């Protein structure tokens, strides 16, 4: 079993949508009800669902946001009975002090609802995370949520999916601070998928639906296998343990009107793209550290073990010097169409991904030297004195580059 | 009257930890500490 | 173990029983979480009969090497295993669970 | 059997949706007639009434009053041919001194009213009252029938569900006086169920007709299995002896619109809920003494007995050092739809109760000092002469104090 918790707009959307891939894969229906079609399912359920006594399943997810607006048009949504309202919490009444500020003001629901989610559940192995680090909401009140439950909760897997500002395009005027700060929190608690909207963007182009669309779909096909068990790869653990900050993509990022061209997909034509620079979603000689491949539809290992001999060969990749790849398959859900003939994901953990921080770091240098939109801070009792949590999350950012 | 109520209990609760003590060697039968 | 799904949660079943030495082991206690599991687990929508055979035995040290299924058949299908099938399956089920407990323990240093 | 006694507005309505909820419970037509559906019904009736010749089935119920509008309307409603003309009393024509002193004057035909009720049944058991302490009519009314019904009926047992003043909201300008008083009444001769409008109110937000619905409710399923007998605790003194203060908690208090979220609900998680603060409704390391759960439908006590473990391991309570709960079940009305896939009421006595007295006692302490609407009291012979009375109770509750 595990956990969802979402935060700020972006947060809330990636949930909505990702509950929407589900609900269509495991042939749930919008109110909750289950199609007669998949009365006899094989598929488990328990994993993002509990049944309930009217027959309806109620996703283990938990809404959080400071502003209604979002949650409001969600719950207009035909998916909006779905939900549980117990867990929604809205704020009665864009800066990382205040949500952090916020959060302490409203510990005791937050943790009243997250504590009888999570009594529900026999055996919960983690917790997702959903949201963006750059606008007040997300950034603060994750950081909160994260320090507080990692506190809490000392044995439990904590994953999210943290959406990065975009850079190329100049939107939070105040996202160094946000980002900075949130990384900090991630690597002093986080267990374990970066995302950038520039190059998710840069990809879906070569609305926020779509894009969202495309990230729920990851999050889905990263969950795949423990939703339909088989045989290896039977735990969240399993996967973390196999690489261990990620990088992701897919290949049948295909629109619907896509479909024309009925591609001859192989294995290894697949598990070759999940390789190029290009399909890595996100934007000193930097090489890889792990590789995972999940794959979905009829595979032969035949092909799986002369795919990764000729890739292996053809040197296409580059390894660290001082250690010693993975290729796990899954079934398909039996409800979605197949219109691919074999599919591909990949997360993979690669060096690469440290000049984002440098980039932030750039960005963070750039304005601490001028004293830059400060004032809202001073206002809360974090930063009422000093900020000396700026210096110390700037440290722990630069020492991780360094590791790096 | 006041010199025979704690003598009472040092005599039943002396059993007392004879029953818990028989109900927990067994392979329910288990379930009943927990009662 | 070709299910997968249930022999993960046994695995997380039996860890507080077979840690303790063989001596203080006795069948009749872990039936009852054989039986938990297939519950809990997606084993559950199966053919009531093969799931009337399917028990445990216990081979005659840890509790980590005396634990093993047996799934004992008679009758006329007992004419397709001839008691030497059953000699053999539980001669690879060893080297199964091994190879699982090796996997499920790297797993947790991880 | 048992007798209710109810005094003021208060305890007048609280009787009229109480037995409006029986009523519905047991399939009693407003009238008194039986519905053709529960001819046969196998739940027990003469607990709550005792029918007649006419097949009419009549409460055991005495309205009393120092008012006349209140049963006037009563006797308004659908309901009204249902009580007893003969047993209701009105007077003919807000203090405790002058309630007391009503009491001693009209003893004749309330006890004459008591007498007649009480000869009707072989196997009494107990008496219930219900009233506010603060208005005058409740307090010095229940204060008098109380000493004069111990006095009379020393093998009864005395239940009452007395509803305490709001203190957050600055009711009753000499509330604190009454209060006191009832209190130490309640100390001196109560055989056993505290009620507040602050907390009570506070629950039902996050009219009098819907508090009081849920403090029926409250009644009703805390004599559910003396109504619909079992195997275990098949009397009020079997529920008194495995107790003996109390405060109350209901899981399924929700409203008629919020059936939609129909959670799959545990007889774990019910009784859990049973436990926080918030569902207690009423508003030094203070730790319980006693606590009871009554849980309807379908139950399994295999499952009881893995939430006891659980929660006994997650050590979510605290008992006292100095010495060594009890979870019943029930078996709901057969008539009232079942939105509730299992349903759980709580009884606990709990050291924090007496906070209540200190804040009283802190009002009237915060009065005597400067001698407040003493010139109303001084007009009654009890406290014609002196207020020694007022030192007494003082002194009692202070005790009371000590003691918890």
């Amino acid at each position: 079993e595990i956990i969802t918790l979402q935060l700020g707009q972006c947060g809330n959307q990636i949930g909505f949508e990702f509950w929407k891939q589900l609900c269509a894969e495991h042939g749930i229906s919008p109110e909750g009800i289950v199609e007669e079609f998949a009365t006899e399912g094989t598929d488990r359920k328990d994993v993002f669902f509990y049944q309930a006594d009217d027959e309806h399943y109620i996703p283990r997810a938990v809404l959080l946001d400071l502003e209604p607006r979002v949650i409001h048009s969600i719950l207009n949504s035909p998916y909006a009975k779905l939900y549980n309202p117990e867990n929604i919490y809205l704020s009665e009444h864009n800066n990382w002090a205040s949500g952090f500020s916020q959060g302490e003001k409203i510990h005791e629901d937050i943790f009243d609802i997250i504590d009888r989610e999570a009594d529900g559940s026999d055996s919960l192995e983690g917790f997702v995370l959903c949201h963006s680090i750059a606008g007040g909401t997300g950034s603060g009140l994750g950081s909160y949520l994260l320090e507080r439950l990692n506190d809490r909760y000392p044995k439990k897997l904590v994953q999210t999916y943290s959406v990065f500002p975009n850079q190329d395009e100049m939107d939070v005027v105040v996202q160094p601070y946000n980002s900075l700060l949130t990384l900090k929190r991630l690597t002093q608690n986080a267990d374990c998928v970066v995302l950038d909207n520039t190059a998710l963007n840069r990809i879906a182009t070569d609305s926020f639906s779509q894009i969202n669309q495309l990230v729920s779909t990851i999050m889905s096909a990263s969950t795949t296998t423990l939703r339909y068990p088989g045989y290896m790869n039977n735990d969240l653990i399993g996967l973390i343990a196999s690489l261990i900050f990620l990088m992701t993509g897919y290949t049948p990022l295909t629109t619907d009107q896509s479909v024309a061209s009925v591609r001859k997909t192989t294995v290894l034509d697949v598990m070759r793209r999940l390789l190029q620079p290009k399909n890595v979603m996100v934007s000193t000689n930097h090489c890889y550290i792990a590789i995972l491949n999940i794959i979905q539809g009829e595979v032969d290992p035949t092909q799986v073990h002369k795919s990764l001999q000729r890739i292996r060969e053809r040197k296409l990749a580059n390894f660290i010097p001082w250690g010693p790849i993975q290729v796990a398959l899954s079934r398909k859900s039996p409800y979605l169409p197949s219109a691919h003939r074999v599919s591909g994901l990949m997360m993979a953990n690669h060096t690469s991904i440290s000049s984002l921080f440098e980039r932030t770091c750039r960005q963070y240098d750039k304005l601490r030297k001028r004293e830059a939109f400060l004032e809202q801070f001073r206002k809360e009792d974090m930063f009422k004195d000093n900020f000396d949590e700026m210096d110390t999350s700037r440290e722990i950012v630069q020492q991780l580059i360094d590791e790096y | 009257f006041e010199a025979t109520i704690n003598k009472f209990d040092k005599n039943f609760s002396a059993h007392l930890l004879d029953l818990l003590a028989r109900l927990s060697i067994y392979s329910g039968m288990a379930s009943v500490i927990s009662r | 173990l070709g299910q997968g799904d249930f022999i993960r949660h046994l695995m997380d079943l039996l860890k507080p029983e077979l840690v303790r030495p063989a001596t203080t082991l006795y069948q009749h206690n872990l039936t009852g979480i054989l039986e938990t599991a297939v519950r809990a687990t997606n084993a559950q929508f199966d053919s009531p009969e093969i799931l009337r055979r399917l028990d445990v035995r216990l081979l005659e040290d840890t509790g980590w090497d005396v634990f093993s299924l047996d799934y004992h058949v008679d009758g006329p299908i007992a004419t397709v295993f001839t008691r030497e099938c059953m000699s053999h399956y539980l001669r690879v089920f060893n080297f199964l669970w091994r190879a699982k407990r090796m996997e499920y323990i790297l797993t947790d240093i991880r």
